[PDB]
């Protein structure tokens, strides 16, 4: 229901 | 920073017709690309992701393709809430970068425009200043050459112009031009005169006024 | 009508979030200007990692407060071309940075001190006529305009102000209406322009 911890953009550099 | 290059500028569509725009990338973005949406007077809605996965709730005649640095959307089908901006973004790299945006507008018949040339009121030549207005109205399509003369000679960098939205009810084009002299320079001349060349005309119409 | 701070100056723009766990997500700036270009501003991660481009850095800062669930961005050093709309967007993973997009808030940057408009008539020249009224020297956007109190609206136009080399901002309204009208009619354009506290009207007859 809640939302969970999400991952960061996997943009680079 | 990656170059997205976004391809036509612009486009007239009809209500029905697949269509299909364009995204070229400076080099290889592995397909991190976003493309959104954006209405007149409306905040960016997010279509695409990962070059061809549509989020929650965007509407299957929407679909993405391409890799490497080719990209492209396609509407199977266009539909009225269809038209607006769309932009895309290359998320691969920092800093993240945007193309410069494809306008949609709904495709309709020739429309010439009507032309009207306002003098300037004497209430604001007592500021030392004269506004000389030019109208186009209700054309299509959005595409025309105005140009200002003053005793025939042709005027540069004294004009501005701006250009309303499609029309929701006839989808045509209106067009406002100003040009704006001195009260010293506007008295000095005679003759002001507006140009305007257009598709829907066989020849350039002008509309003109003499001072006094 | 929104933030305006003089070139130079300082200024600390706030988003509040509603309707999603705050601590979650990436959250970002993202700006349109008067062209209608967009351009990312800056980024944070969920646990406070910065990114920024190069255009900024040094002069805007991101932070987020996860406990009162609110973004931030402190802008310093702002030139006339930070002017524009600045939005909040939320993202995570393969969605990217702007997969939701949230408050906006104008920024204008310039010199100019707020001004009324001055108005005046476009007048139908000597079956079908023109027009309007130029809205002329005000600062900042925006002004509305009306006809007869609301009860013209039919062949209206109002224009996108453009912004004069004085610093300040003019526009036009018109509308056409029968040439037959012209005599038995009275055309009165209402301009507001909120920011100064002016309200204008005139009437627009032929000359």
């Amino acid at each position: 229901s809640r939302t969970p911890s999400l991952p960061t953009p996997p943009t680079r550099e | 920073d990656i170059k997205m290059t976004q391809s036509p500028s612009s486009m007239y569509a009809s209500l029905g017709e697949r269509v299909t725009i364009t995204c070229k990338a400076s080099q290889d973005i592995n397909r991190y690309l976003n493309w959104f949406q954006q209405k007149p007077g409306k905040s960016p809605k997010t279509l695409i992701y990962r070059a061809n996965r549509l989020l929650d709730g965007v509407p299957s005649r929407f679909s993405g393709s391409g890799s490497g640095q080719d990209y492209s959307l396609t509407i199977s089908s266009l539909d009225y809430e269809d038209m607006g901006i769309y932009y895309c973004l290359q998320y691969d790299e920092f800093p993240l970068t945007f193309g410069d945006g494809t306008k949609l507008e709904l495709k309709r018949t020739v429309a010439a425009p009507s032309v009207f040339i306002f003098p300037p009121s004497d209430e604001q030549l007592k500021s030392g200043t004269a506004s000389v207005v030019c109208l186009l109205n209700n054309f299509y399509p959005r595409e025309a050459k105005v140009q200002w003369k003053v005793d025939n000679a042709l005027q540069s960098g004294n004009s501005q112009e701006s250009v309303t939205e499609q029309d929701s009810k006839d989808s045509t084009y209106s067009l406002s031009s100003t040009l704006t002299l001195s009260k010293a320079d506007y008295e000095k001349h005679k003759v002001y005169a507006c140009e305007v060349t257009h598709q829907g005309l066989s020849s350039p119409v002008t509309k003109s006024f003499n001072r006094g | 009508g929104g933030d305006l701070v003089k070139p130079g100056g300082s200024l600390k723009l706030s988003c509040a979030a509603s309707g999603f766990t705050f601590s979650s997500y990436a959250m970002s700036w993202v700006r349109q200007n008067p062209e209608k270009r967009l351009e990312w501003v800056a980024s944070i991660s969920k646990g406070g990692n910065t990114y920024y481009p190069n255009s900024v850095k040094g002069r805007f800062t991101i932070s987020r407060d996860n406990a009162r669930n609110i973004l931030y961005l402190q802008m310093s050093s702002l030139r006339s071309e930070d002017t524009a709309l600045y939005y909040c967007a939320r993202g995570w993973g393969d969605y990217g940075w702007f997969a939701y997009w949230g408050q906006v808030t104008l920024v204008t940057v310039s010199a100019a001190s707020t001004k009324g408009p001055s108005v005046f008539p476009l007048a139908p020249s000597s079956g079908t006529a023109a027009l309007g009224c130029l809205v002329k020297d005000y600062f900042p956007e925006p002004v509305t305009v009306s006809w007869n109190s609301g009860a013209l609206t039919s062949g209206v136009h109002t224009f996108p102000a453009v912004l004069q080399s004085s610093g300040l901002y003019s526009l036009s309204s018109v509308v056409t209406v029968p040439s037959s009208s012209l005599g038995t009619q009275t055309y009165i354009c209402n301009v507001n322009h909120k920011p100064s506290n002016t309200k204008v009207d005139k009437k627009v007859e032929p000359k």
